[PDB]
């Protein structure tokens, strides 16, 4: 009976689920392919 | 009937969030972060490389020629990494709903709700600002309402089709739930089929509008 | 509840179909590649000891 | 079957044989001939490359300079002021080229280079 | 009363997905033809042409699909009652 | 009432399949143009063009599938009913 | 009553006909503007360019037929009943 | 009340012409915009070249006929009354 | 009774000459546009090239024509009473 | 009673007024297109591409002018009644 | 009732715009898409291209300023009352 | 009674920002067409070709604009009450 | 009543996401068909293409999604009722 459409605080969850990925892969990832090839 | 994309919730500041949708963008997030371990540990240089050391180095070079196309690498290289994730976190927050789980089913991916690329969409907004305000402090002057819609629309727009383009989906795996599952398969097999490529495409129009948007805010 | 039924055959068939066309070719890219640069460090051994 | 390549400078017969595909470049973008194509005649870019491609051997690479190209049913015909193969090309009086002031031989240049594989 | 209301869903939501369909389905016609002529003018040109393809396609895509899901929001979860 | 709501949504299934045959004939069209155009260059290229002609048509018809089935959900499964 | 049901055939029925039409006969005319000028570059392709048009016509006419079908399905079956 | 279905059958009806007015309309001229140019580029075609036109509109025009046809299966015999 | 059957006449009448109109314009302007071409590119051909043209404009003009007749047995003439 | 018809007054006669209007507006564009090109291709040619040119837009706008008529015989004489 | 006839009124202003605005902005486009590929063929042309343009223009924005004018006498003088 | 001109209102706005969106969004399509060739053909051109260019594109946006305030006209002002 | 309102909202605010739909869907086309043809000829232009192609496409998104704001207003908030 809820509108779907509406923002959420699953907002900042997903967040900062997504800035520690970035954080990781920039610190694991990236560099060490770069300077691979 | 066919349920609208409802939420089980928890609160936890006072704010509510949504149960699932979290626990799916957490598979996703730990799945990256898992391979990203197995390469950084599997890392061959001098050798035959595995598949996934020439997965990351294929999709990283891509971002390469599209970023230095775009803006030069020794100006702004972070905007290599930020894209990259943009890519893999959401390709396999795609992929992970090809997998049957429903009987109504809470394996729907983390795209299904709105807030999930509304916080990517303003991430990458205030990130590519302060882009633009690191580099110094459009075309044509007089168009400067569409300039400033341009301000507003490429959050939008990056979020909304991100959203449509995923939601779409969302529904369709129950729709194909309505005929009868002696003869359902075929039309579930083909959407299936479907939802691989347009998944791929979506995260790949994603990052690269990102590309371009932080090329045009740090004009100059 | 024969919904998981359809949908469990549908992920066999696809999955089938994937065998079928998709990962044969992209293992043949991707080995390709492969033989590619090991051709190449290969033949940076023979340059190094020539 | 395949089609016909003669490739024919002003004071001599470049290159003819028999060949799968032809890449060049006319002023108009790339292009790419195959055994059969409609009749066409196009004029090749200042620094245009060549690329042939046989079937049991490695793709011939021809740097040509002052070209025109004929399609026709025969096979394809190019004409050229100078043409250097990549076999003959030296880098680096190429490369050093490349940045003159003169039109006529920087585009000398770039063709030399384009069909050494650099640039 | 309810009904009448629940008829301008239906009516205007198939608008929404009438008006997508016309424009996805025309605009990837008039982007893939760019394509299919460009693999028609150099046949090994299509590795690279495959990167403005599915970008416009990413564009004009969206507007169908967006337009999908407020098709919803008008069938199945009507702002107004 | 239901012939209120059922009126609604066959008028909403005609629009629906309108947009559709709309958008899959003009994309079909608009492609199998550039094919024909494509092989009458390079006749050789047939082989090649039809690879990025059955993308197109393939995805113009995704975006006619979809108008198909929820034409269904709107005339055998009517949402509000 | 039931009435209402009944325009609501025959008006959403005419309009899968119409989006049918607009569907086919565009469709149908810009790929054969692709064959005319093909064979009117060649006149020996007119053998081979034969393969790609009737392939896009085909893709066309479904659209087409489908509707047609439809509309029959929509003035001599009424599902919403 | 019954006549609403007469009504029914002159709008629907309508709208089955309008679409095939839109289509044999611009299927042709996007048709014919070959032909005339055929025959400019190489009059001494104008013979065969009717052959691959008198396809393409005879396939549009039918297109338009048979949407004719239900027309008037529409008005001078409406199905559903 | 009599003034649903006219509102539905007068708006199946105006569909049919909507429809005739966009027709009748876009196959004129499609066809005239070939015309022109030809004319600047080769300035003698004129004479040739208005045979193809008034070939194409028939078969546009008929598909307009024919809707105007109609109109008027849908105003004037209502089928159905 | 009569007001019911004065709306399929104003709304049939509505729809005429819009078919036209765009089916001059896209006519005129399109056969002006070749003008504004023929122009640019060969100025010498100017004198001579007002003749055709002004031969499709002469028929282009008839398709206008007669529905607009019609419009006029919609609003202010109001056959049906 | 008088209400019944402002709507009718309304809802026919709107196709009345409507129709003017597809038609003006798509004439637009495709006579202004020719001015600019015209002037990127040859720089120093600009000057002699106004004057086709502006004509054809000046027909478009023709077709789009008469419905306006129409479209006003529709909403504040109501012809029918 | 007020809703009936109400839902006028809202239908006849809804058309005109329609009419207006696909006007002006097929527009700056077929004008950005023309620029992005004319880059792509002759790339020292890129600074003339924005005076032609944001000509039509102003013509066409006005297109819009106009719309875009009459729509409003429309619903917060409605001129018939 | 109110729900005449609401129904004019869910058709009227619908009818704007079709409209767009149709406009941007379209438009992001045209105007991708020059970018593929642009890299398809000259790859080495790719990087400077995407400078005009996403001033058009600034544009045309734009007027989709102006209309999806409306259409939001329309449907959450419709301001007269
Ligand atoms: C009676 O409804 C149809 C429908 C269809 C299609 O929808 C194509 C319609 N076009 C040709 C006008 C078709 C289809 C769906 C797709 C879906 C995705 Br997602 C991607 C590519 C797709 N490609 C497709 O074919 C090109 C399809 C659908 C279902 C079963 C099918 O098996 C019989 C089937 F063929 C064909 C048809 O023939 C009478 N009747
Ligand atoms: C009055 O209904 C018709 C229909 C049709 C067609 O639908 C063509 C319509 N176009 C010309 C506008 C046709 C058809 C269906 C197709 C279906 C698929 Br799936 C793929 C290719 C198809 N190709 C087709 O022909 C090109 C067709 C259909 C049924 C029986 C038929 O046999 C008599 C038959 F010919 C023709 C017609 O002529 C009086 N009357
Ligand atoms: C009734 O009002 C008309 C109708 C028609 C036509 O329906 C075509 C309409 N177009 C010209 C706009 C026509 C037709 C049907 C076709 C059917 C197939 Br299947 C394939 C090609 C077809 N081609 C056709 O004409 C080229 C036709 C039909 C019946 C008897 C006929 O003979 C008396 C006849 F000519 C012509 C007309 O002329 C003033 N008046
Ligand atoms: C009645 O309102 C009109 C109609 C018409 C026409 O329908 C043309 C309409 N288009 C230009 C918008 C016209 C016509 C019918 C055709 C019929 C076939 Br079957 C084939 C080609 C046809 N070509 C035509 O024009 C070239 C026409 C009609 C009747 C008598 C006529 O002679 C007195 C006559 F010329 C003209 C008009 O005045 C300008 N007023
Ligand atoms: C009153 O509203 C108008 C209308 C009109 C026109 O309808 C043109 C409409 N388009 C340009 C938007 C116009 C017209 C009618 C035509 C009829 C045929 Br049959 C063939 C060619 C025709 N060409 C025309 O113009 C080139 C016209 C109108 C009335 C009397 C006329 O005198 C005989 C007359 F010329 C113009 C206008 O002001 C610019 N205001
Ligand atoms: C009030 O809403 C407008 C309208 C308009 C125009 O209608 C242009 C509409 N297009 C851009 C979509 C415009 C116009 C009418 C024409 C009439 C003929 Br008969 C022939 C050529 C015509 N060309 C025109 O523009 C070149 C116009 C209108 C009135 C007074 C004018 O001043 C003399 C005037 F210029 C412009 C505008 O700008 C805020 N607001
Ligand atoms: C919510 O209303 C808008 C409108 C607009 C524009 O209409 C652009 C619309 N399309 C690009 C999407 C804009 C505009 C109006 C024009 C008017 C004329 Br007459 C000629 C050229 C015109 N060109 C324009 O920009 C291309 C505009 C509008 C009003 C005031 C303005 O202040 C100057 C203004 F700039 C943008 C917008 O963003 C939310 N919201």
């Amino acid at each position: 009976s809820s509108n779907f459409l509406i923002p959420n605080g699953t907002f900042f969850v997903v967040l900062a689920i997504f800035l520690v990925v970035l954080a990781v892969i920039g610190t694991f990832v990236v560099p060490p392919i770069l300077k691979v090839l | 009937q066919i349920e609208v994309g409802e939420h089980h919730t928890a609160t936890w500041l006072g704010m509510t969030v949504n149960t699932d949708t979290v626990l799916s963008t957490a598979i996703a997030g730990l799945i990256v972060i898992a391979l990203a371990f197995y390469l950084r540990a599997k890392v061959t240089s001098t050798d035959v490389p595995g598949g996934v050391q020439l997965f990351f180095e294929a999709i990283t070079i891509q971002m390469r020629n599209q970023v230095e196309s775009a803006i030069g690498m020794r100006i702004a290289p972070f905007v290599l990494p930020l894209a990259v994730t943009i890519f893999v976190f959401i390709l396999i927050s795609n992929w992970l709903a090809v997998l049957p789980v429903q009987y109504t089913e809470l394996l729907k991916s983390a795209a299904a709700d709105i807030n999930y690329v509304l916080a990517l969409a303003l991430f990458v907004f205030v990130c590519y600002h302060t882009a633009g305000i690191w580099r110094r402090g459009g075309h044509v002057t007089l168009l400067a309402p569409i300039n400033l819609v341009e301000e507003v629309a490429k959050p939008i727009s990056l979020s909304l089709r991100l959203f449509g383009n995923i939601f779409a989906g969302g529904i369709l795996v129950a729709l194909i739930a309505l005929f009868p599952p002696y003869i359902m398969w075929a039309p579930n097999a083909i959407w299936k089929a479907f939802d691989l490529f347009v998944g791929a495409i979506q995260a790949f129009i994603f990052a690269l509008l990102t590309i371009l948007y932080f090329s045009q805010a740090m004009e100059l | 509840m024969s919904t998981f039924i359809g949908q469990l055959f549908g992920f066999a068939v696809i999955v089938y179909l994937v065998w079928r066309f998709i990962v044969p070719l992209v293992g043949r890219l991707m080995s390709a590649r492969q033989d590619t640069v090991r051709q190449q460090l290969a033949d940076a051994a023979a340059a190094a000891d020539r | 079957a395949e089609l016909n390549v003669e490739i024919v400078a002003v004071d001599r017969n470049i290159w003819s044989g028999t060949a799968k595909f032809l890449f060049t470049r006319t002023t108009v973008g790339e292009i790419g001939i195959l055994p059969r194509h409609i009749p066409l005649v196009a004029q090749l870019v200042d620094d245009a490359m060549v690329r042939v491609e046989r079937e049991g051997e490695k793709d011939l690479r021809i740097a040509v300079d002052g070209g025109f190209l004929s399609v026709t049913e025969e096979g394809v015909s190019i004409l050229a002021e100078s043409a250097e193969f990549e076999s003959e090309i030296d880098e680096a009086a190429a490369k050093q080229d490349s940045e003159s002031d003169d039109p006529r031989i920087a585009a000398r240049g770039r063709a030399r280079l384009r069909a050494v594989g650099a640039i | 009363m309810d009904p009448t209301i629940a008829a301008g869903a239906l009516i205007g939501g198939g608008l929404i997905m009438a008006g997508g369909a016309i424009g996805a389905g025309i605009g990837d016609g008039v982007a893939g033809n760019a394509l299919i002529s460009g693999v028609a003018r150099q046949p090994e040109a299509q590795g690279r042409l495959f990167t403005p393809f599915f970008i416009t396609v990413g564009l004009v895509e969206a507007a169908y699909f967006i337009n999908l899901a407020f098709m919803a929001l008008f069938v199945f979860a009507t702002p107004v009652k």
